[PDB]
């Protein structure tokens, strides 16, 4: 239940989505992304109504994650009708992930 | 004879004015201090002993000290005030000249204490104080450290801006220590003989009975230095107008080199540094065949034309990563380098090249800021334009006003020549004829069989210095099978090398032994005598006969720029830019000449091809040595 993005489909999935969207600025090379993402696979079914999940692989995709400034990964951006509302670097856990989720809907 | 040492304000650049100097006679056997105002009575003192006849005792003072007391003396004093070549002593000479085997030798001395690591391989007089135990202390480290904490910061050398009691104090320290470097010289009996007391003789006695390595090697660093003080004429304009057509074709090709790729972390990754090529080929599918001692794939020119990737975008970039590496290369020689030739160009317009004369084991000097000794030929990209900046007529006639002529006089064929000689020994001069007959190249190719002459070319000097067998064999596309077949049939049809290292194995050494894949390559003798004489230390007996020739071959050079030379005033000519001719580069067995017209150069090529008979002449050569001239404006014509 996790959306797959690509640099042509950012705009239209994320920015015209009109909902919550949490977007995973993730790499296969990195360590603490390699952790939340079972984290974010759970996240995706519990959240099935008022949040949406979704990766964007910055190897694949190098044309996205520099218009958003990525100093580290792994980026969570909670995207609100194609604005930012609230980014959170960094593996976190999935009592941690609740909390960031359920504050900011 | 008589030791020295002085004290200027500066360098060689921009001296100006005369601090101390010290003079200890040997006669006398008592130290004498001068002042700026005794600078005068100085240099009577050194006129004294030339004409006594006798020795002047300076370390660094064939390419320093001379010259400058030569500089000093015009705009201080207003004389006329030059040492003649034959009636001075160069210890730093001497010291590369005996002690080319010292560091080496310095390992335990290193892990003794008793010797700086930062004087790990100077010759010079602060790194020699510490081996003769009279260093009581350096006047460049007492000076550093009391601009920091007693106040006010340095920027490269000001502890000579003016006197200074303890200035005068060093000064003498310096001298001491060149008196004990000089004994410890004429204590070696390989180069001067016991029977005579080279400390109180005249200078007359002193070249005849020592050594010839030690009279040549005075003759050629005096040689060199004015080389250097002559410079390499320059056209500044001409590699500008490169770094232009170079940087732009770099920056259409960095924009072009991201329109393929295409790349905690960010990205910006441009062809340099391993971390490039390296993360790209893995890419576009490209598995590694050869490999480093450290682990990382071999990236080189060698790998990169054979680099194929199912990727047609791929592998038509690899050729635009080929050109800017080389890009690279001739803008970080030219212009984007710590070494760059703009950054050399003096005010009069030229380069000078530094020179180390024999301080290189065996023989060709080396050359550094900049070196002259690798500026990219006429057969690489770009190197045309490159050779064409270094010419003679890039500097006019201080008098007529003309373009000077360069002369290019290169040693033909020096290396098989020197190997004809001393393989002449053993064949009655056959293989020495073979030269003279022509197309050595193609005797060596009937003889190791080989399908083309020029794998006969690339097989004669890879095999003489030491090769491998797959090496050996990749000439003709095998490995250490047709390698080793190869050697030994060149081997069995040329008996006289063979026997070559049976009179050197025999002069004689130890024996060798091989423990499971360990080059245990042992000797008792691992000095070879050279052609003046001198001990060349070389290496293990696998090769060996790469030094043996290199050092016939360069020595026979360094003989060869010095007879032309002297025969040039001999004859008449004058040496320097105010004169008819001057030495501008010395390349192996090539050197580079200005002249003022062109009829001088002419008699500057027979004059070079005279020279090269009488070096062949004087020490008996068994083979016929010859050279060949070229004239014109700049370097790309003479060569």
């Amino acid at each position: 239940k996790i959306i797959h993005l690509t640099d042509d489909s950012f705009d239209t999935d994320v920015l015209k989505a009109d909902g919550a969207i949490l977007v995973d600025f993730w790499a296969e090379w990195c360590g603490p992304c390699k952790m939340i993402a079972p984290i974010l696979d759970e996240i995706a079914d519990e959240y099935q109504g008022k949040l949406t999940v979704a990766k964007l692989n910055i190897d694949q995709n190098p044309g996205t994650a520099p218009k958003y400034g990525i100093r580290g990964i792994p980026t969570l951006l909670l995207f609100k009708n194609g604005e930012v509302a609230a980014t959170k670097v960094g593996a976190l856990s999935k009592g941690q992930l609740k909390e960031f989720l359920d504050a900011n809907l | 004879m008589i030791v020295s040492a002085i004290a200027a304000n500066a360098l060689l650049e921009s001296v100006t004015k005369f601090h101390c100097g010290v003079i200890y006679d040997y006669s006398t056997a008592e130290y004498v201090s001068y002042r700026p105002s005794d600078f005068g009575a100085y240099l009577d003192a050194l006129e004294a002993e030339v004409a006594r006849g006798g020795l002047i005792v300076f370390h660094n003072g064939h390419k320093y000290d001379v010259p400058a007391l030569t500089k000093l003396a015009k705009l201080q004093l207003n004389r006329e005030f030059h040492l003649p070549r034959e009636n001075c002593i160069d210890t730093l000479v001497l010291s590369r000249l005996i002690h080319s085997n010292l560091k080496d030798t310095d390992m335990g001395l290193l892990r003794s204490g008793k010797l700086p690591g930062k004087r790990f391989g100077s010759h010079a007089l602060e790194a020699w104080g510490y081996r003769l135990g009279e260093m009581k202390g350096e006047y460049k480290d007492d000076f550093k450290r009391m601009l920091e904490e007693q106040g006010e910061e340095y920027v490269d050398g000001m502890e000579w801006w003016n006197f200074n009691e303890e200035m005068m104090d060093y000064n003498v320290q310096d001298v001491v220590v060149t008196k004990a470097l000089l004994e410890k010289l004429l204590s070696d009996k390989h180069y001067f003989p016991p029977e005579i007391d080279f400390t109180d003789v005249g200078y007359t006695t002193f070249w005849s009975e020592s050594l010839e390595a030690v009279d040549i090697e005075h003759r050629a660093a005096w040689l060199l230095a004015k080389q250097e003080r002559n410079g390499f004429p320059f056209d500044t304009k001409a590699i500008e107008e490169l770094y232009v057509e170079l940087a732009a074709r770099r920056s259409e090709l960095l924009r072009k080199l991201t329109e393929t790729f295409g790349s905690v972390e960010h990205v910006v990754f441009n062809p340099s540094s391993r971390d490039h090529i390296q993360k790209k080929l893995q890419e576009a599918g490209w598995v590694p065949t050869k490999y480093t001692d450290k682990g990382a794939p071999v990236v080189d020119d060698e790998v990169l034309e054979g680099v194929r990737v199912d990727d047609p975008e791929k592998q038509a970039a690899i050729d635009l990563i080929k050109e800017y590496l080389m890009i690279q290369k001739r803008i970080g020689q030219s212009a984007e380098g710590d070494k760059a030739w703009l950054r050399y160009v003096a005010e009069d317009g030229k380069i000078h090249g530094s020179v180390n004369p024999n301080g290189a084991v065996t023989g060709r000097a080396t050359h550094a800021f900049p070196n002259l000794a690798q500026i990219p030929g006429v057969r690489s990209p770009y190197g045309e334009q490159c050779r064409a900046a270094f010419g003679a007529e890039h500097h006019l006639d201080g008098i007529t006003g003309k373009p000077w002529v360069q002369a290019g006089i290169d040693a033909s064929g020096l290396e098989l020549r020197c190997l004809a000689h001393f393989m002449a020994r053993f064949d009655n001069g056959e293989y020495a004829h073979e030269i003279l007959n022509g197309d050595i190249h193609t005797k060596n190719q009937i003889a190791a069989e080989l399908p083309t002459r020029d794998n006969a070319k690339t097989f004669i000097y890879g095999f003489l210095y030491g090769a491998g067998d797959e090496k050996i064999g990749q000439i003709v596309g095998a490995g250490k099978e047709r390698g080793k077949e190869l050697k030994k049939k060149f081997l069995e049809n040329t008996p006289a090398i063979a026997a070559l290292r049976e009179s050197i194995q025999q002069t004689l050494v130890e024996s060798s032994q091989w423990v499971a894949g360990e080059q245990q390559v042992k000797w008792k003798r691992r000095w070879i005598k050279g052609l003046d004489g001198r001990k060349v230390h070389v290496r293990s007996p696998h090769a060996a006969l790469n030094t043996l020739l290199q050092s016939a071959g360069a020595l026979i050079c360094k003989l060869w720029i010095i007879k032309t030379e002297e025969m040039l005033v001999e004859k008449g000519l004058k040496h320097g830019w105010d004169g008819d001719f001057a030495y501008m580069a010395w390349v192996h067995d090539e050197i580079q000449v200005g002249c003022r017209t062109e009829e001088i150069a002419q008699v500057v090529i027979e004059t070079a091809q005279e020279a090269m008979r009488w070096v062949g002449d004087h020490w008996n050569f068994r083979c016929l040595l010859d050279t060949e001239g070229k004239m014109g404006p700049n370097w790309a014509i003479c060569h």
